[PDB]
RNA sequence: AAUCCAUGACCAAAGAAUCGUCACAAAUCGAAGCUUACAAAAUGGAGUAAAAUUUUGUUUACUCAGUAAUAUGCUUUGGGUUGAAAGUCUCCCACCAAUUCGUAUGCGGAAAACGUAAUGAGAUUUAAAAAAAUUGUUUAAAUCAACUCAUUAAGGAGGAUGCCCUUGGGUAUUCUGCUUCUUGACCUGGUACCUCUAUUGCAGGGUACUGGUGUUUUCUUCGGUACUGGAUUCCGUUUGUAUGGAAUCUAAACCAUAGUUAUGACGAUUGCUCUUUCCCGUGCUGGAUCGAGUAACCCAAUGGAGCUUACUAUUCUUGGUCCAUGGAUU
RNA sequence: AAACACAAA
């Protein structure tokens, strides 16, 4: 079928006859005549995934696209009927046919995963001003038609455009008579005086002999839900001018892109994803320096004191007294060491103490001690010599998820989950995730269901009940108040020995800051 | 047998979409009663004369309950309408070990009755 | 800079004192008996110095000297009997008291002040009153059923 | 939500019948509140201590809601209870609260004079304490009884009616506020309107700008009006019931 | 001359955070949001119980989606937003293989009366400060510090010097020198070729070449193309273009994780600066009582960047420097 | 009030 798929990839290496593979991050695969692969994704990682590519090239060939090739996204409902009215055929195809019945319906998640349709359209110079397509048959827009359009499908033509764009030569003869703003002016001032003197064109017709045909396609994303079109590098300023003339199109950018991707349920490679190693790597890296910079920036008696706050786990410890991670970024490494030493105490004993060249340890405080030495040995040297949290989601399913003294050699698979506040709270990035415990089970759920004043109002103004400090499972890393259904959304990264420890989806919330912890319920995401 | 289900084809032009409110399961109905009016008071000046109130399945009697209130709170003609509505959905047919949502997709119809619900100023 | 306003909106209510006569208990027949009209002896000038005068003997003298600065009754008509007095944001806690002991007029008795709606600002305080008078006419059309 | 809980009924002993004119200008009080907006009403009955309590149970509120108000109750969206308040002098011909306290529904007490603030303090299972804010209060108002008295659950009642009688007894009530604001340290005070005339009835924003002109901040008027309200008439409907 | 202590002067950074509460089927000092309509119960759903009917079929009385929705409620934030909102400062917010600053010019940058780096000099006796904006004082004039102006084009290769190091390699400076290549200041005249005005000499445009300062003294904008709100109707089409032509009515384009004189009211908690106290180890953003204070400039009206100018004396603070002085030791 | 100007002062 030919469909575009967005998955994660992964840098696989054999040398001989062994296989280790490590997360890499996403990608876009794409086939076209069961042999013509295209692969698009991010730069930083293009490098490498070019070189593990080139490594092995004794029976493949390779084409780079960094400066031949673009691609532009569009989003929203309205966004094929401009695309439409930018677009032009230079010659009758079926593509064309199916694209200006869908440019009228209005909804994207009506048509089916695979809608691709490439054809020649003219230089969007070309034209004067963007007219609309026919609007008529609007009203006749029955299911059967998209129906039929899973059947009817011109394959031969969509492979002979993908062929002339992959094709180096087809794609430098596009760039044969590429006339000027000043040949099109002339053009225009001269089909003033044209043989019927009885009808106003303010555009000029298609030569077959004296113009370029341009090569272009549009690809449907099920994942992120919008339209890419893919021309070549020189033809998308024109394009991208005559789009952007439209009055109800504007320029989406990164920041804006990560908020899109975060509103539906999706995530950001560099900034959400926490488990690969660029990824991971950098947002550490970056994010704690900026933090810290503008930590040590301000001076004492102007910013927030992570060290100095009170009653933030019940039977305080005198290890931190002030914050359990880290007061700047999103810390896993913690978390990680502080599991795993919960899990030995769990196999030394079936209860757990709190308060009393490796020591017996026999308390929570051993375990903190350790967390806070092997941070302060980091303090020097470089980070991340394996990893902190990977993510299996499949491994469980295949074979089982399975439970020397190091507490940092082997990691903690993660789930991608999120968690919705139900209840008056607002969340923000590098949030802490802790599991609600046993004993205050119900008043939980009572406040869940619903605790009103005499007055008729809700209550939660009462006394919590603070937790302990070995409940926490998880970090938001995209913390953001959603718009679109008026609570607080949190996306965060649950370990999956404490979620099938819990009997219920109900999680507790609470900031890097703030000393209040907030109630949720937590859905899974296959990302 | 794992089955998806798509929204229905909805084809509005540019004001059609304006001055209608699509009552979902799960909305609320003091939310739907401050869309309404929102739209009532709007319609004037996008230059129609009604409000539509489209909804189908779990939230067609929220919908009447709607309609039902504007009946005689603020005395405003409504007029009921129904119609029918095909909605298209993804089933797998039986033909190694490949992932659940990436297997054969077929597109099957499925009607169901709606009511629309017009309110005037 | 600004200089920081607060608008007050009232309201002359008449209770109907007549113990008499028997009364129609609902909610349209005791709002038309209570919004039912304000006498001609009623202006802008007479409430104002009405006002002036139970707010100096209520508070005082240094009470009425803060509050005097910037008392003025910008908006009010005898058909529907709704005011809009302005004042200061630190003396809107001195008017509303005022307001609220007003015992009568020199010459009409057997009235209560309402106030309705503070803001700080008059367009706010107009998109109020006509959505308190939309609301009004609800009842009213569904009583005369 | 607001609630009214000091309307007084115009009738003092047991002895004197009441007219069809009292009725009728409580009627007139209870519309022009509900007209100035008011959700919970509770009209109060005064009783003096040494009157005689009757040996009866169907006898012992000459108050009736159902025959009286309860049409009112359907038609304008209203709910009526019942209080009784014990004008308290002496410790002499008393001691009988078990058939006082099911009958009615919120128990309150008025003292006079210093033995009656210790008999209030010690031996009375009362809600609410008033005092006669017209005339003078009976000694002093001390911090001694009255947080022994508001610990373990009674609140003192303000009566912001008591002022728009006279131009006068104005000062004494003004002194007396401010005494027992002074003395309550500002935790258990109710707001209740003792007016029997349609003429002397007042909306929330004024009411709340005088109590926080006398002495009370802007938190604690609206806290306690409402939520301290509500709690005393759960409080009493428990009473009743269970 | 070294170190320490106290004061003063000058440069640089930032503008503490958390929780709860405030009547009206609507409200508040205000604001936004909870709308891609379905529980596969529409391929004319799945079954149970009774009567009659020679089974079908039909009439009554029920079960199933249960993680179920819960009626003016509910969640969020709002005057320094990655410090000045203040200011009669500058600039972007259509394009143009080019009469359109075709500007490879120290670096970064789309631009900026924009940031910064190396060297030399300067003070109404000067390139220019004294007898466009901004600022109460408004650069300097022993040395330092600060302002202004004048030079230094990007990358690769060879030699010399200095440092760790003495196979060798790395960094900094300086000299020779190559690669970085869109037949373009503007304008006049002559010659040669082609097209239209439907024969020619001639009239106008384009291109290739040569010659010249040629009154380019309007020393401040002067080129080309482009209907960007919404509704509906008419007509032609496998003879050609697979889409084009025109018509009627209205006024909207209304958009801020503050948004248009709004940004409220108090209560509670931690932290920050000094002072009168007690303990372990001297000390330790070591701990607890008796107390005082939480600053000023000042405030959005479409958005972003640069610069300048106001702030921090019991009217909160922080870091460093000083060929500034004061005391002591060597 | 704010915000604007080859104004005006
Ligand atoms: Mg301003
Ligand atoms: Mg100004
Ligand atoms: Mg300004």
């Amino acid at each position: 079928g030919q469909v575009l798929f967005q998955g994660l990839i992964y840098s696989f290496n054999e040398e001989n006859g062994e296989d280790s593979t490590k997360p890499l991050g996403p990608c876009d695969v794409f086939w076209v005549q069961k042999d013509t692969a295209i692969i698009r994704l991010h730069p930083s990682i293009y490098t490498q995934v070019f070189n593990i590519l080139l490594q092995h090239k004794e029976k493949l060939t390779v084409q780079d696209c960094r400066y031949s090739l673009a691609s532009v996204t569009l989003k929203g409902a309205k966004a094929l009927e401009s695309l439409a009215s930018c677009l032009r055929s230079t010659e009758y195809s079926k593509s064309f046919e199916q694209f200006k019945m869908v440019s009228m319906i209005t909804d994207h998640n009506a048509l089916p995963q695979r809608c691709t349709f490439a054809f020649e359209a003219i230089d969007p110079r070309h034209l004067a001003a963007p007219k609309k397509l026919n609007d008529s048959q609007r009203k006749t827009v029955n299911s059967d038609d998209i129906l039929s359009l899973h059947e009817n499908y011109p394959q031969d033509e969509i492979n002979a455009v993908f062929n002339e764009l992959c094709d180096p030569e087809s794609r430098t003869q596009s760039y044969n008579n590429q006339n000027t703003l000043k040949e099109i002016s002339a053009r225009r001032y001269k089909l003033l005086t044209a043989t019927p003197n009885s009808i106003n064109k303010t555009t000029v017709p298609f030569k077959e002999s004296d113009d370029p045909s341009i090569p272009l396609v549009i690809i449907r994303r099920l994942k992120t839900r919008d339209w890419i079109v893919v021309l070549p590098w020189f033809w998308l300023l024109p394009l991208w001018h005559l789009l952007n003339r439209i009055p109800r199109m504007y320029h989406i950018g990164l920041r804006q892109f990560q908020q899109i991707q975060y509103e539906n349920k999706q995530l950001y490679f560099p900034d959400d994803y926490p488990f690969t190693q660029l990824g991971y790597i950098e947002n550490s890296f970056y994010k704690k320096e900026a933090s810290k910079t503008k930590w040590d920036r301000k001076p004492m008696g102007k910013r927030i004191n992570f060290e100095k706050i009170k009653d933030i786990h019940n039977t305080k410890l005198p290890a931190y007294s002030g914050e359990i991670g880290d007061f700047f970024s999103s810390d896993w490494r913690f978390l990680q060491i502080l599991r795993n030493g919960i899990d030995y105490l769990q196999r030394n004993d079936k209860t757990l103490e709190l308060m009393d060249g490796v020591r017996d340890i026999n308390c929570v405080n051993d375990v903190l001690e350790f967390c806070k030495d092997y941070e302060a040995k980091t303090k020097a040297m470089s980070l991340s010599i394996e990893e902190n949290i990977p993510v299996a989601l499949c491994k469980n399913r295949k074979c089982q998820f399975r439970t020397s003294f190091s507490l940092t050699f082997f990691p903690r698979c993660i789930i991608a989950v999120s968690c919705t506040l139900l209840e008056r709270g607002h969340p923000k990035d590098n949030a802490r995730i802790y599991q609600v415990p046993e004993k205050d089970l119900e008043h939980w759920l009572q406040l869940a269901k619903g605790v009103y004043r005499p007055n008729g109002r809700k209550d939660h103004d009462l006394k919590i009940p603070l937790p302990e400090v070995h409940d926490l499972i998880g970090f938001i890393t995209s913390g953001t108040y959603h718009l679109n259904c008026g609570n607080g959304m949190g996306i965060g990264f649950i370990d999956h020995h404490a979620a099938i420890r819990q009997p219920t989806r109900y999680v507790l919330i609470r900031n890097v800051g703030t000393n209040t912890y907030r109630l949720g319920e937590w859905s899974k995401i296959s990302v | 047998k794992r089955v998806t289900k798509h929204p229905s084809l909805k084809t509005l032009t540019h004001k059609q979409i304006h001055t209608t409110i699509f009552v979902k399961s799960t909305t609320p109905y003091v939310s739907a009663l401050k869309r309404i009016n929102k739209f009532l008071d709007s319609v004037h000046k996008q230059g129609s004369s009604y409000v539509a109130v489209l909804g189908m399945g779990k939230a067609v009697e929220k919908t009447l309950a709607l309609g039902c209130h504007f009946q005689d709170q603020k005395n405003k003609k409504i007029e009921v309408y129904t119609k029918t509505i095909e909605v298209l959905d993804e089933v797998i047919t039986e033909g190694s070990d490949v992932e659940d949502d990436d297997k054969e997709t077929q597109l099957k119809k499925r009607a169901v009755s709606g009511v629309e619900l017009r309110i005037y100023v | 800079v600004r200089l920081k306003s607060r608008y007050i909106l009232f309201e002359i209510i008449f209770p109907p004192t007549d113990t008499n006569v028997e009364e129609s208990v609902s909610k349209a027949d005791i709002l038309l008996s209570h919004h039912r009209a304000s006498p001609a002896d009623v202006s802008i000038k007479s409430i104002l110095q009405e006002i002036r005068r139970s707010l100096s003997l209520n508070l005082g003298d240094y009470g009425s000297a803060k509050c005097n600065s910037l008392l003025q009754l910008k908006y009010f008509s005898n058909k529907t009997s709704t005011g809009i007095i302005r004042c200061h944001r630190e003396d809107c806690d001195l008017v509303i008291m005022a307001l609220m002991l007003m015992s009568k007029i020199g010459d009409v008795d057997g009235l209560i002040v309402n106030p309705v709606k503070v803001s700080g600002t008059i367009k706010k305080i107009e998109q109020f009153a006509m959505r308190r008078n939309s609301k009004i006419l609800n009842i009213i059309k569904c009583s005369q059923s | 939500m607001l609630v009214d809980l000091n309307v007084p009924w115009p009738q003092n002993s047991y002895a004197d019948k009441v007219t069809s004119q009292a009725v009728n200008n409580l009627i007139k009080t209870l519309s022009t509140l509900h007209m100035l907006g008011y959700t919970h009403i509770a009209i109060n009955f005064t009783v003096n201590h040494s009157e005689k309590f009757p040996n009866d149970v169907k006898l012992l509120n000459p108050i009736d809601i159902k025959r009286r108000f309860g049409e009112l109750m359907d038609r304008t969206g209203l709910k009526l209870y019942s209080r009784i308040t014990l004008i308290i002098d002496d410790p002499s011909k008393g001691q009988s609260l078990s058939k006082i306290s099911q009958a009615f529904d919120i128990v309150a007490a008025l003292p006079i004079s210093e033995k009656g603030l210790t008999l209030s303090t010690t031996n009375l299972d009362i809600d609410l304490l008033t005092f006669q804010y017209g005339s003078r209060l009976p000694t002093f108002l001390k911090h001694k009884s009255i947080c022994s008295c508001v610990n373990r659950g009674v609140k003192l009642e303000i009566v912001y009616g008591y002022a728009l009688r006279d131009v006068q007894a104005r000062r004494q009530f003004v002194s007396n506020v401010r005494s027992v604001i002074r003395s309550s340290r500002s935790r258990g005070i109710v707001i209740g309107s003792g007016a029997m005339s349609p003429l002397e009835c007042r909306n929330i924003l004024g009411v709340t700008s005088l109590i926080k002109n006398l002495g009370l901040p802007s938190d604690r008027c609206s806290k306690a009006m409402g939520d301290l309200a509500s709690l005393v008439l759960l409080n009493g409907r428990l009473r009743n019931k269970s």
